């Protein structure tokens, strides 16, 4: 309830100022309205687009590399038991089995980042 | 009514279109309006103000062909789409209706050509999405014309 | 002659590469050198506030267009057209009718500051230095109207200072 | 289909002139670039063409700004060979000496202004602020900050003021542990190397038929310089050597630079050594103007100004091509006179030209990001390239 | 009575608003480097709170530097058409501010009020750095005295 | 739209020509030459052509499309360019 | 006399090549009005377009008709890209030139011998 209250305050206070930041500049002493937007031709900034596998597979590997690691997160509790060696067997087997999927997407023509 | 790119009614039109609903139309009907636009009244005035025998002579403009109903409103906010003022003084002004009366030096007199009101609505409208020139389906109101 | 760099051997052999997993790993170079070379901060900037305080010029360094005159003032400038002859603008212009006494001056002489380049040659190629580019920049009108001079404007500038040019001009008329 | 349209950008914030581009890409990868030059074009060889030589020299200090008194001296030197004329000795020296002073300045401007161009806000200050002090020198050589023109034909006039050797003398005392310390600032950054490495690499002889000539040339194999080969002034006396590289990697092009600014400290004080008290401009009065103490109280002085001025001096017929070396490399203007007082036609060469030419082979094997770097790396000013 | 506060108040978003000012420098030509030398560390723009930041859309005002081209022209006025509403434009160079050592041929505009309305109009060729940072004063200076809110209160 | 046939391909093209404003159709007939009885330019007839390919059409090039000037001449140009019978 | 001719010997084929710009042209007169935003209605544009084939109609030498059409499908070829903006495509039409009087007693009547 107390860090709520927290959460209740810091969102008030951003859109206290959100808000703030728009009355002003359209409560300012003279506001005019006139240029045209053209939202029109393609080419402005760059034109129209091709989507790339490249950030896209950033996304992936960001998502199977995050499992990886939430599911090593929570080692610390679990590096004191009384089952040491099963212990140290596994946590170094996992996280090598990240660095396993690393070095394989690392040997295939994956990254390489120019093309 | 003078009608322009950065006027006063028209755009009022566009911009009254918010929450609630009830610019005008109450009564419905009623009114009978024909917007001009505005470089044709400019240059009534600098014809007025370099020609002779322009002194001394009262007249008024037309907008030469609409003449349009409140079919107007529904017009110019349908195309263009969709996205301190005051009282009965402001929509009783835009609420008054009327051509008056026919005979006074219209335009020609003056000499010089009219605009009907599409294409410069078009070009002082811009907003939409931009993307499709497409039709708009002119209103073409010309009641009792 | 050719002295050319970047053609080297990069040693492979030991205690190079010590150095050099050393120094693409631990970034000593790059900390030490740079981080070092910056924390160079503490020695003193050099800033100047100029409504206080005016950086170095020269007795030649080129103002403002003053027209000047003799010792009880004759309007100096003679209109021999000179000075708008060679300038390479064409900004200049000079209308001379002679006047009650006989003598010959200018009408209406004129400069657009906008157009002028601040060349010097008017300068040079006055016969008597009657107009001389003033040691004063003093500027920033508000209107393209107040950068175009009369003859009047350009006196009035040369009576605002002329032992300043006067000093100038007895300085350097060695070199010139 | 794929691809893409990119455009430029209006400045970045030190940005000197500006161009338009058009990139036909491949996902962060261009494979065409066009860039779109004669964006800022002032029309000055029309221009020219309706001024007397006298006129039009501020012309040629102005279309390549940066270096100016350089540009200076190619048109004087274009003037005074076709005008069979020679300045007297000490205008040579002085007109070396503020020629590579010149050299010093649009290398620093290059080398910094393509840091911050890619990053690194803080070297761009400290160099900057040692051009001010040479500006503060030319302030008092020539009476005005930047384009003051200093250089005529037949000789500069209006000889250094008194003491002015001596500052020379102290700032290129310790020019060289200032551009040190930029050495120590860069040259083993893993940043700024690892972004300048093997980015737009160039064959010699693909530099010969594309034309480049200067700190390309020079960081690219194919040994070559006009200072050396064929001298145009003293500046043939004084000894020096200038730099090569081989991995025409745009890395060697920068270190050439730099090394051509260190070789650059050694001419400059070499020319303090040696420089003569003869005197400044030609002793012909019809091709310079006399000094006013001979131009009153003596008649033929005064008419050679009056006329020299109003007319300027005539320039035989002939048809004559110089080319200095000018620290964006090798430029030049080609006169063209009627017997006349006015020029008739002259194209300057912009190095700029060339070598902006040169982005569509360069820029084919890196993605944008280092065509910026490709670009900034070979020194050059839209306000030259335009003309 | 408010106008107290009315006037108050106007010191004070004008106050501020004029202490920084932080412009984007368009630089088409042999001005820019003088204005850089603005910027350098002798005649430093930064203790008078102008900051550099290139951006219209962050552009306080506007220094129009340089020879502007018919070419070049449009996309100039496009650059002052995307701005805060409040804006000023200053015209360095004797080229930008009535057409300079051009002012002929074709190409070149003269001036660049024949594009964009101008404010403080600085010459020289190019304007020594000093005489540039005269130039922004004044225009802090044409700030001071907009009194632009109390005519909104219309008395 | 089946397999095209004469009255269809007659209906298009006559259709066609009749939507163009530029041309008045009070006498307007398949015998009918352009420039002779409707008094058109080569140019106008290189735009009509041009509708001939948006509508319908497609195929056209231009050493072909000189030559038609008759609307049977277009009848029987895209009718063999086409399909026989 | 002789001469190089450039793409045609006869002026058939230069007639030829000027009603294959003209194509282009009456292709991508929408698309460009649309592209810019213009307010311009593409009937209209077409005839501007139309008009300036016209104005120089009377041209015999099919090295002139040649290089003229060079012209032609230059222009169109930076106009079927974005390298010109909205300006420039409307500065072919002339709104901001204020209408020149073409009778005499109108023209001697302001002019004095334009
Ligand atoms: C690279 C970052 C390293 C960080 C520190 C970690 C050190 C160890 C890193 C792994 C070694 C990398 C060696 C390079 C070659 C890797 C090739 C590879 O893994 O291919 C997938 C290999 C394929 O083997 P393969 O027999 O098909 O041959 C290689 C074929 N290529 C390279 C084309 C894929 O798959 C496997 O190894 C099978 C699944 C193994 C499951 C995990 C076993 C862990 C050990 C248990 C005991
Ligand atoms: C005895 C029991 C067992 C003990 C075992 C102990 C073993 C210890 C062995 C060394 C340990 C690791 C040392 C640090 C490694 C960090 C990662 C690294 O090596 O990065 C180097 C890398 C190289 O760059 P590059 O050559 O481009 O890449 C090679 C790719 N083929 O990238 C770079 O060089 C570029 C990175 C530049 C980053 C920007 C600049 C940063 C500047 C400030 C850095 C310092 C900050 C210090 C901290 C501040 C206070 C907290
Ligand atoms: S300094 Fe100015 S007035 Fe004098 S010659 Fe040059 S442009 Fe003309
Ligand atoms: S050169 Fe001197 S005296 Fe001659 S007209 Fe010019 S200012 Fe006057
Ligand atoms: S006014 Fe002078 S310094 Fe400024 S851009 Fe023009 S020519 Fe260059």
């Amino acid at each position: 309830m107390n860090l709520m209250i927290t959460l209740l305050t810091n969102f008030t206070l951003a859109t206290l100022l959100v808000t703030i930041a728009f009355w002003l500049p359209q409560l300012n002493v003279y506001s005019e309205k006139t240029s045209p937007y053209e939202c029109g031709f393609d080419p402005m900034g760059s034109a129209r687009l091709p989507f790339s596998m490249k950030f896209f597979l950033v996304a992936i590997t960001f998502l199977l590399f995050d499992l990886e690691i939430a599911l090593l997160l929570p080692l610390p509790w679990a590096s004191q038991t009384t089952n040491l060696n099963t212990m140290l067997t596994m946590a170094l087997l996992l996280i090598f089995l990240l660095a396993v999927s690393l070095a394989y997407e690392w040997t295939q023509k994956g990254l390489e980042w120019t093309e | 009514d003078i009608f322009g790119r950065e006027d006063r009614f028209l755009n009022y039109f566009a911009n009254i279109r918010w929450f609630g609903g009830v610019p005008l139309i109450s009564l419905g009907k009623k009114t009978v309006k024909q917007p001009v636009y505005i470089v044709d009244v400019t240059k009534g005035i600098i014809n007025a103000i370099k020609d002779p025998d322009a002194r001394g002579k009262t007249f008024a403009f037309v907008g030469p062909n609409r003449y349009l109903l409140f079919d107007l409103v529904q017009y110019v906010f349908a195309v263009a789409h969709r996205p301190p003022w005051t009282t009965r003084d402001k929509v009783e002004r835009i609420h008054t209706t009327d051509r008056t009366l026919p005979h006074l030096p219209g335009l020609e007199d003056l000499g010089v050509q009219a605009t009907p009101l599409e294409l410069k609505a078009i070009e002082v409208l811009r907003r939409h999405r931009t993307y499709r020139w497409l039709s708009s389906e002119i209103e073409d109101v010309q009641p009792a014309k | 002659t050719y002295k050319y760099v970047n053609l080297r051997e990069p040693s492979m052999d030991m205690k190079s590469v010590t150095d050099r997993a050393a120094q693409t790993l631990l970034w000593t170079e790059l900390i030490r050198g740079l981080g070092m070379t910056l924390s160079y901060l503490f020695r003193e900037p050099a800033t100047i506030n100029y409504p206080f305080e005016k950086g170095p010029l020269s007795p030649r360094f080129r103002g403002e267009h003053a027209l000047r005159r003799y010792p009880s003032g004759e309007e100096r400038c003679i209109a021999c057209k000179l000075c708008e002859a060679v300038c390479p603008a064409q900004a200049i212009t000079i209308e001379a009718e002679p006047r009650a006494d006989g003598s010959r001056r200018t009408t209406r002489y004129d400069i657009d500051m906008t157009k002028c380049i601040y060349c010097g040659f008017c300068q040079e190629a006055c016969p008597v230095d009657a107009i001389v580019e003033g040691p004063n920049f003093e500027f920033s009108t508000e209107t393209h109207e107040e950068l175009l001079y009369n003859k009047e404007k350009l006196l009035n500038n040369g009576d605002k200072w002329e032992a300043e040019i006067a000093a100038n001009i007895q300085a350097d008329y060695l070199y010139r | 289909v794929s691809n893409l349209t990119l455009n430029f950008g209006p400045q970045h914030p030190a940005a000197h002139g500006v161009l338009r581009l058009v990139m036909e890409l491949s996902g962060e990868m261009v494979r065409k670039c066009d860039p779109h030059i004669g964006l800022l074009h002032r029309g000055t060889e029309k221009l020219i063409e309706y001024k007397t030589y006298l006129q039009a020299l501020p012309y040629f200090d102005r279309l390549d700004y940066v270096s100016m008194m350089c540009n200076e001296q190619a048109y004087s030197l274009a003037v005074e060979k076709l005008l069979n004329i020679q300045p007297p000795p000490r205008a040579q020296w002085i007109r070396v000496l503020f020629g590579e002073i010149t050299r010093l300045l649009n290398h620093i401007m290059a080398v910094t202004t393509h840091a911050l161009d890619i990053g690194a806000m803080t070297p761009f200050f400290w160099m900057f602020e040692e051009r001010e002090k040479m500006f503060e020198f030319y302030e008092r050589v020539s009476g005005a900050r930047m384009h003051a023109a200093y250089v005529r034909p037949g000789g500069v006039h209006q000889d250094l003021p008194l003491g002015l050797m001596d500052d020379i003398y102290e700032f290129s005392k310790n020019f060289s542990l200032r551009i040190d310390e930029l050495e120590e600032m860069l040259t083993n950054n893993r940043i700024w190397r690892n972004r300048t490495v093997d980015i737009g690499v160039v064959t010699a002889e693909d530099a010969l038929n594309y034309g480049f000539s200067g700190v390309m040339l020079r960081g690219s194999g194919i040994q070559w310089d006009l200072r050396k080969t064929q001298p145009y002034d003293v500046y043939d006396q004084v000894e020096f050597d200038v730099p090569i590289g081989s991995r025409g990697d745009c890395y060697d092009r920068y270190l050439c630079r730099v090394e051509e600014m260190r070789q650059s400290i050694r001419i400059i004080s070499q020319c303090l050594n040696k420089m003569p008290p003869g005197e400044i401009k030609v002793d012909d009065a019809k091709v310079s103007p006399p000094k006013r103490a001979e131009m009153k109280t003596s008649m033929e002085s005064l008419i050679h100004h009056f006329k020299l001025y109003t007319e300027g001096y005539q320039v035989p017929p002939g048809a004559t091509y110089t080319a200095i070396e000018a620290p964006k490399g090798e430029f030049g203007v080609y006169l063209v006179s009627d017997g006349s007082s006015r020029p008739y036609r002259c194209k300057i060469k912009a190095p700029g030209f060339a070598h902006l030419a040169g982005l569509d082979k360069m820029s084919k094997g890196h993605m944008l990001a280092d065509v910026v770097a490709i670009i900034g790396t070979q020194d050059i000013v839209f306000g030259e390239v335009d003309r | 009575r408010g106008e107290y506060v009315v006037a108050k108040l106007d010191d004070l978003i004008n106050w501020a608003r004029r202490s920084s000012l932080w412009p984007m420098t368009f630089g088409l030509a042999c001005c820019a480097v003088e204005m850089m030398h603005m910027a350098a560390p002798r005649y430093d723009m930064d203790r008078f709170g102008v900051v550099f930041r290139a951006s219209p859309r962050q552009s306080d005002v506007m220094i129009v530097a340089g020879t502007l081209t018919n070419k070049m022209a449009p996309a100039l006025r496009k650059v002052y058409d995307q701005m805060p509403e409040p804006r000023y434009v200053v015209s360095m160079g004797s080229c930008a501010n009535g057409g300079g050592y051009y002012h002929y041929s074709y190409s070149v505009v003269r001036g660049c009020d024949r594009i964009v309305p101008v404010d403080i109009y600085v010459p020289g060729c190019p304007p020594t750095a000093e005489a540039l940072l005269y130039g922004i004063l004044q225009l802090q200076k044409k700030i001071k005295r907009e009194k632009r809110l109390r005519i909104w209160y219309r008395r | 739209a089946p397999p095209l046939t004469l009255e269809g391909i007659k209906d298009r093209v006559l259709y066609v020509l009749k939507l163009y404003d530029k041309i008045d159709p009070e006498k307007l007939s398949v015998n009918s030459h352009f420039m002779k009885d409707l008094g058109l330019d080569s140019l106008d007839q290189v735009e009509i052509i041009m509708a001939m390919e948006d509508e319908f059409g497609f195929e056209i090039p231009d050493i072909d499309a000189e030559k038609l000037m008759c609307p049977q001449e277009i009848v029987d140009y895209i009718a063999d360019k086409k399909d026989v019978y | 006399t002789s001469v190089k001719p450039i793409f045609s010997r006869d002026m058939n084929e230069a007639k030829r090549r000027v009603r294959e710009l003209y194509r282009a042209w009456y292709r991508e007169v929408p698309n460009t009005v649309h592209l810019f935003q213009l307010d311009i209605s593409v009937k209209q544009g077409r005839d501007k377009v139309r008009e300036m084939f016209k104005k120089n109609a009377h041209v015999t030498d099919p090295r002139v008709v040649d290089l003229l059409v060079i012209k032609g499908k230059m222009e169109l070829e930076e106009t079927i890209n974005v390298w010109k903006q909205r300006t420039h495509v409307m500065r072919f039409f002339h709104e901001t030139e204020a209408p020149r009087p073409k009778d005499f007693l109108s023209k001697f009547y302001v002019g004095h011998d334009p």
